[PDB]
RNA sequence: CUCUUAAGGUAGCCAAAUGCCUCGUCAUCUAAUUAGUGACGCGCAUGAAUGGAUUAACGAGAUUCCCACUGUCCCUAUCUA
RNA sequence: UAUCUGGUUGAUCCUGCCAGUAGUCAUAUGCUUGUCUCAAAGAUUAAGCCAUGCAUGUCUAAGUAUAAGCAAUUUAUACAGUGAAACUGCGAAUGGCUCAUUAAAUCAGUUAUCGUUUAUUUGAUAGUUCCUUUACUACAUGGUAUAACUGUGGUAAUUCUAGAGCUAAUACAUGCUUAAAAUCUCGACCCUUUGGAAGAGAUGUAUUUAUUAGAUAAAAAAUCAAUGUCUUCGGACUCUUUGAUGAUUCAUAAUAACUUUUCGAAUCGCAUGGCCUUGUGCUGGCGAUGGUUCAUUCAAAUUUCUGCCCUAUCAACUUUCGAUGGUAGGAUAGUGGCCUACCAUGGUUUCAACGGGUAACGGGGAAUAAGGGUUCGAUUCCGGAGAGGGAGCCUGAGAAACGGCUACC
RNA sequence: GGUCGGAUUUCCAACGGGGCCUUUCCUUCUGGCUAACCUUGAGUCCUUGUGGCUCUUGGCGAACCAGGACUUUUACUUUGAAAAAAUUAGAGUGUUCAAAGCAGGCGUAUUGCUCGAAUAUAUUAGCAUGGAAUAAUAGAAUAGGAC
RNA sequence: GACCCACUCGGCACCUUACGAGAAAUCAAAGUCUUUGGGUUCUGGGGGGAGUAUGGUCGCAAGGCUGAAACUUAAAGGAAUU
RNA sequence: CCGCCCGUCGCUAGUACCGAUUGAAUGGCUUAGUGAGGCCUCAGGAUCUGCUUAGAGAAGGGGGCAACUCCAUCUCAGAGCGGAGAAUUUGGACAAACUUGGUCAUUUAGAGGAACUAAAAGUCGUAACAAGGUUUCCGUAGGUGAACCUGCGGAAGGAUCAU
RNA sequence: CAAUUUUU
């Protein structure tokens, strides 16, 4: 009613932040964002609570005016800028490169990428059109839209990115083997690379998805994202490797990591 | 305005009151390694009880389910890291089978009794 | 003040549907324009979001259609002859959406006859060779030039008067003059 | 639904901002639009070659079919150019452990193209609002009844 | 149980047109009430076809009140045949 | 974690209550009270009333600075460091609080928006600007019309307010200014008719109207008019041009008009360079604000699909003030009897509608616990309604706001 | 049980799963794939020859796609998708246990290292898929029937 | 044609007996019921107040149908032995 | 059976139920009316303005005898034509609040009337528990001071399962 | 024929 709401509290948010819960106050709301919804989340949750490089909010909103956060070049000294999928949050001095990944347990990752490589991030379309005075586009993950693209390769799949500006450069459609990489939900982003589509014309859309474990699921098209050509990936994956292990070998593997 | 934080009770009185020998059973219990009152066997008896009721829920389901070869695992491994029984009875049926008595032998008034030391479990 | 929602208006059964939540902004009518004739005097409103649109009162003069042609110049009015929904219009001569006017007939014929010159109805040769190749072209019917000796044109208003409040609409052409000659020659 | 001159009443309805070349002789002397329903749903031709107008009309008007869709019997064409619906179902009650027959009719606008009777088990789908009642529309009749086409006393 | 002659107000009803005492009392109407209406009752002296009680429609019958309306009155003036 | 005991009798068996028993994230109360962490609190009845004080303000390298405020010291010798008020922009529409209204209403899940808008967040973004003709004249920069301040005022009064004196722009209004090409209309016409054409001008987007295309199951010909290319010169030759959906009158392009002509940078910061013709010559960095349009995002608004407490000493509710539908409109951010004129008599129902009650906010849950459940949930989280009682309205992107206004009680 | 709370060369019995074939389950027209080589003409490393190969000629179109055309509709039920978290159950965890919480813990403590922050449960409504018993179910009667 | 005998159908009942059932008296149904589910309509939650008050409906009336609450208090009660 | 118990009446008490008051109040629909204020609009055009053009005191002096003739400034002017336009005010649509009737539901006051129920044997009587001394109990009707009695068709919870 | 009361 009659506005805007500009604050939520703890409990709101979804359980991929892994906040606290007896701070007994308000989340970091994340600001007008460019991509998606909360299930994303801004930099300073990422900042203090996974790489863990300040306790105060003072703390870390005067990290963002010695100008060392960066994604894409651009410069966003927001406090609770939100951060989209595979965007990757560069740095300046300090020197890393993290890319927004998945690991195997529910939440987004803490995983670092080399310096070269992270001058490229990888987009989803959601539009293709003709527009304006015959001027074609597409759209992306942040609805970057870029003028005169690949002509006709279509809506659902994957765009490389030169980040110049967008200036698209490799079409990855999807075939009967390929990769593909699930993105939200309650089983979210290991991979299942592909087994078999179908369509189901009109309502809805589902996807037949067959993990490293070897049996199948399906989730529906909303999470459905494509990678590349099998066993490329464009994006080194994080140490989790992608196949829901399961929970009477999970037990069997952390007391093998410790080695008793 | 705030977040919560829970509470919770870890006892609960039998029902019927007034019987002579069982009320003298748990003054066995009583009179066995000095306790104060009677609410702490009423606890270890409820720990007795939401223990054997999360034991029967595992028993009457499947035999190969995960989850009965995950929480009846762990269950008994951690039935037998405070040691209250041995090797000898770790199959998984001797939860049922357990006594008051042998909670009451593993708390560190009863160990530092039959570890020498104090010579009583008033004096422990 | 007048809400547009159903939170009044008796439900599907019949019951007095009682209320609560009383008349919000989202949802309000603003009180009639019911525009006339007049030349521009025409004021705007404050709308919602950032936006700005016409009342429209007074209006004389604006842009038709043929069809045929695709001509759209800005000639007058002279009034209302049959609303196609009710018969109270036409007593004190306004236009809404469909408003069966008619107007002068002369604006028209200064684009027609001097890229035609037949003449209807009783110099350089870069446009000599325009008539004398379309030939049996530019004619278009007996009844629509019969219509033009009285000096009037029989047009509509398709556009919304008080929306965007142009002065806009087309001409009657083909069967539906017909239609407004079906009672409008036995009408008295 | 209506004949006699089939644009009948005091206004004046045509299929909006579309014209014919008021002078050529051209095919049907008319340009008959509709529109492709899609997912598998027949558009008889009873549109194709009719003549009413008819706006409300998801084959020949300003209405697609975006929604769920449904089914049900017909109980009055009592109306004009709309029936009602009453999709019978049976509920779940948890406490007594056994199920009970509800039921509750739905009115649907139905083009006049179509003909529709008693019986007539039907297929509604979900539309734009278009009445104060009226959520739905009908997409497909295709329904016998008891011996229809065969019994004549 | 008993006496004057025989049997000793039952169903009901009331300060009623029937109640002297008496403008009886209580409640209600109004600003005030010897008037009205509803209950009281051991009723000078109510009462069962010398008919007792309750009655829908009606009354040139008699009453009390309310609402509209006006020289009835405040407070009178004038005009006509 | 499935547990029972006493009393109808002279005694016995039994249907069946009362009492006894245990917990309450369930209240009050009596008595008693040492340790330690954790923590609900004027919900129940009167959403009845209020003293008092506080809960919404906002500044940078980078809006508006003559403060007759400062602080200085060299600078900016018009300023540049600050810095009140006050203008401008922005917030105030979140947050918190209560449950009186509220029984298909809100609400839980569950789609839909082809039926819409959205300051802010992002990313793309405007070579035409007036064509009064070339002396309208600033495009090397035009204007008002003013606050704070100063002077004397009024009333006992309130975040009450006057006439006079100048000045600000990112407030406010004008307003040009950096190309080329192609098309269409006209005509200077001569020179011819199957002809050409200097040059008179327009062309950005918005806005509204009207049209056209946006096609594309399978391959060849005869036949009548004009006839592009080329030639043996019977006459012959053409890749002859399509985005998404399930689909559109969709995005779109094109044509002729269109607007009390909407918009298309006359705004500030740090830096000082290159240039060769050292001339107020020509180039050029990194930003900050603000602006149209598209797609997002932040959200709002409608909307389908199911589920509801007690009540038949509630048996037929609904329309001539729309009840149900059609027809056409008026408004609307857009849909719709939402409203209006005409027309049709329709909607729900013995699966309980309608009417009444409800110590009824709706859900995620909580308490007791064999299973099967009964009863609460005003209250921590989500959504709704309200700010003494019903109305109405401005500002603003967002309100029928209430620590905003108007009127009545 | 091979030889390390534990592993096979074929093989034993049971458990359920699928293709079939029995008179026998068979959505179809147009193409691009294909999909078989069951083809076939020849050569056809290594043998005495598609067991390892090709140019591959009717050389089986629809398992990978989208058009023409329909399709007895329901319950029921498997699985998955699915309900914001806390709360419920529930693995780790010296908050000292417990109420809790989500941490911590391991080196080397000379200026690092890593595990975690699980997991189920959540029913009625809707969606998709596997199943065809049980209970409804309608298409052959003046044949206006199927092919 | 009535009867005698044997049989069977459907009746209305009777006698024995219990395996069975229950509180007992008793029962071929009151059986096949904690070894609890063949369908299907209705009725009762201590006794009193009471088939009463108000409300409705059917009657010409007597009255009939539907039908509480306030208050009251431990039995009223069913069967059986002496 | 020196058992049990039934009813009127008396006293002590309590409990709801009705009831004249054209009852009273609160709340919800309602017909008929008055309609505060605010919006959209028809007019109002006060009071602030600028533009242009025809004459001039003063003198501006493109030059000079005056003149001619430059825009004219200190500004009246006589005309147009616009720009913002405040009070005021008609019409239209929202409607707070009020008046008057009727219904619906809840609560509350009432002279007094009959009931019910408890409560030390109070009198008058025995109605029912044995064939309760006239067997008992139903439905209905009549009488009575109270139990009760009687007539009518039943039934045995009977005092016969029996010709 | 008629037989009543005899009292937590």
């Amino acid at each position: 009613a009659r506005g805007p709401k500009k604050h939520l509290k703890r409990l709101a948010a979804p359980h991929h932040w892994l906040l606290d819960k007896l701070s007994g106050c308000y989340a970091p709301r994340p600001s007008a964002g460019p991509h998606k919804l909360r299930e994303s989340l801004p930099l300073i949750v990422f900042l203090r609570n996974r790489l863990k490089y300040a306790l105060n909010g003072r703390e870390v909103k005067a990290i963002l005016m010695q100008r060392h956060v960066k994604v894409d070049g651009k410069v966003r000294t927001d406090t609770t800028y939100p951060a989209g999928f595979m965007d990757v949050i560069t740095l300046d001095a300090t020197n890393e490169n993290f890319r927004l990944v998945y690991d195997v347990k529910g939440r987004f990752a803490v995983h670092r990428i080399t310096d070269e490589e992270a001058s490229y991030k990888l987009g989803k379309v959601k539009k293709v059109q003709l527009g304006k005075k015959g001027v074609p586009y597409v759209v992306t993950h942040d609805g970057r839209t870029i003028r005169y693209p690949d002509p006709n390769i279509k809506v659902n799949d994957t765009v490389k990115i030169d980040l110049a500006s967008g200036k698209i450069t490799d079409f990855i459609k999807f075939d009967a083997g390929k990769l593909v990489y699930v993105t939200g939900g309650r089983n979210l982003g290991r991979i299942g690379t592909i087994v078999h589509k179908e369509r189901h014309d009109g309502g809805f859309d589902l996807v037949h998805i067959k993990d490293s474990l070897d049996n199948t699921f399906v989730t529906r098209l909303n999470n459905v994202f494509v990678i590349g050509e099998q066993g490329k990936p464009y994006i080194s994956l994080p140490k989790g490797k992608g196949i829901k292990l399961s929970i009477a070998e999970e037990r069997d593997r952390r007391r093998a990591q410790q080695g008793l | 305005p705030r977040a919560p934080r829970t509470y919770s009770k870890t006892y609960s009185t039998p029902k019927r009151p007034y019987e002579s020998s069982r009320l003298d059973a748990e003054l066995k219990l009583a009179g066995e390694f000095g306790l104060k009152n009677k609410k702490e066997i009423y606890r270890i008896s409820f720990q007795l009880s939401k223990i054997r009721r999360a034991a029967r829920d595992l028993l009457t389901r499947d035999e190969k389910d995960p989850k009965r070869l995950f929480e009846g695992n762990a269950l008994i491994r951690r039935l037998v890291r405070v040691g209250v029984l041995s090797e000898d009875k770790k199959k998984l049926d001797y939860v049922l089978a357990l006594k008051v008595e042998d909670f009451l032998e593993r708390r560190l008034q009863t160990q530092v009794y039959k570890l020498g030391l104090a010579k009583s479990v008033h004096h422990a | 003040g007048i809400s547009r929602d159903s939170r009044h208006k008796r439900s599907a059964t019949g019951a007095k549907r009682a209320q609560f939540r009383k008349k919000r902004k989202f949802e309000l009518g603003r009180q009639p324009a019911n525009t006339k004739i007049g030349a521009k005097r025409i004021h705007s409103v404050r709308t919602r979001g950032g936006n700005k649109k016409y009342r429209a009162l007074r209006i004389e003069t604006g842009n038709f259609s043929w069809a045929s042609e695709g001509i759209s110049k800005k000639t007058r009015i002279a009034g209302v002859v049959y609303h196609p929904s009710n018969n109270e219009l036409v007593r004190t001569n306004t236009l809404t959406k469909a408003a069966i006017v008619q107007i002068d007939a002369t604006p028209f014929r200064q684009w027609f006859e001097a890229h035609y010159g037949q003449t209807l109805g009783k110099k350089s040769k870069n446009a000599e060779r325009k008539w004398a190749a379309r030939a049996a072209s530019a004619k278009i019917e007996s009844s629509v030039e019969s219509q033009f000796s009285a000096g009037r044109l029989y047009a509509c208003i398709s556009s919304r008067p008080g929306q965007s409040g142009r002065c806009d609409g087309y001409i009657l052409e083909g069967e539906e003059l017909a239609f407004y000659l079906r009672r409008l020659t036995a009408k008295k | 639904s209506t004949e006699l001159t089939v644009q009948s009443e005091r206004a004046f309805q045509k299929q909006p901002h579309i014209f014919n070349n008021p002078k050529v002789k051209t095919s049907k002397r008319t340009k008959r639009w509709y529109k492709n329903a899609g997912l598998g749903f027949k558009t008889p031709k009873t549109a194709i070659e009719g003549s009413y107008i008819d706006k409300k009309c998801p084959f020949t008007g300003l209405v697609s079919i975006r929604g769920k869709i449904l089914t049900g019997t017909v109980v009055s064409t009592k109306m004009h150019r709309t029936i009602v619906i009453r999709r019978a179902y049976l509920h779940y009650i948890p406490k007594y452990n056994r199920y009970e027959k509800r039921h509750k009719n739905v009115p649907v606008h139905v083009s006049p193209a179509f003909r529709v009777q008693v019986g007539d088990i039907v297929t509604v789908g979900q539309c734009r609002p278009i009445s104060k009642t009226v959520r739905f529309n009908v997409v497909k009749v295709s329904a016998a009844a008891g011996k229809a086409n065969k019994q004549f006393a």
